[PDB]
């Protein structure tokens, strides 16, 4: 668990750099923006738009070379499709993450309310064989005591 | 035919027996139901061949 621990903080340090480099490019971004919005047509300023190309290529350059880097966990997190696309919809992916986890809980309880209910079936059903044929007591109780085994499973919550 | 009344008495009664086990086995582990099925598969035609026999 050592390495687990040790490689998600590396995933953790990864991530927030790349924050800062999608950011980067980001505010690269919004000053070539501005800067076709208010372009002056100077030959300095066209200078300065070839710099701006200039850092967002090398920009790009680190990140996908660190995307095909082996010193990193950038291949070993894994994406699916529903969140990507659900981004793409300009939805916050925290909904997804909120929707997919209460999914998980809903069907714990839909099967524990599975189990429970042919529970309330089985021993209903058992009392009643019992009630009705008193031959049957003892294959009764050995078929709850076998279908009722020890619990190591569900004494912990 | 006492002996084939008597045991189709004692299939019928597995056969509930059975139909309880599969029931509790549903309520705690719904994946060794396969030899459950089968064994109430092959209770209820020894009870139809049983009824087949007794049918001259």
């Amino acid at each position: 668990m050592n390495g687990n621990s040790t490689n998600n903080e590396q995933l953790q340090q990864e991530l927030a750099t790349t924050q800062d480099q999608v950011a980067s490019i980001i505010e690269s971004f919004v000053e070539l923006g501005v800067s076709i919005y208010d372009f002056p047509g100077t030959p300095e300023a066209t200078k300065g738009m070839i710099t701006n190309l200039q850092r967002n290529v090398d920009r790009l350059y680190k990140l996908n070379v660190r995307s095909n880097d082996p010193q990193s966990s950038l291949s070993k997190v894994d994406i699916p499709l529903e969140v990507v696309q659900y981004i793409e919809d300009g939805r916050n992916p925290d909904i997804y993450t909120r929707e997919f986890v209460e999914a998980i809980r809903r069907s714990n309880q839909y099967q524990r309310g599975k189990m429970h209910g042919l529970k309330q079936l089985r021993d209903s059903l058992a009392d009643k064989i019992v009630d009705e044929f008193p031959e049957l007591k003892e294959p009764v109780e050995d078929i709850i005591k076998r279908t009722s085994p020890i619990d190591n499973v569900s004494n912990t919550h | 035919y006492q002996y084939k009344i008597q045991e189709l008495r004692k299939l019928l009664k597995s056969l509930l027996l059975n139909y309880l086990e599969l029931i509790g086995v549903l309520s705690i582990n719904p994946d060794m139901y396969e030899r459950k099925v089968e064994n109430i598969r092959t209770i209820l035609v020894n009870i139809h061949h049983l009824l087949n026999e007794y049918r001259p």
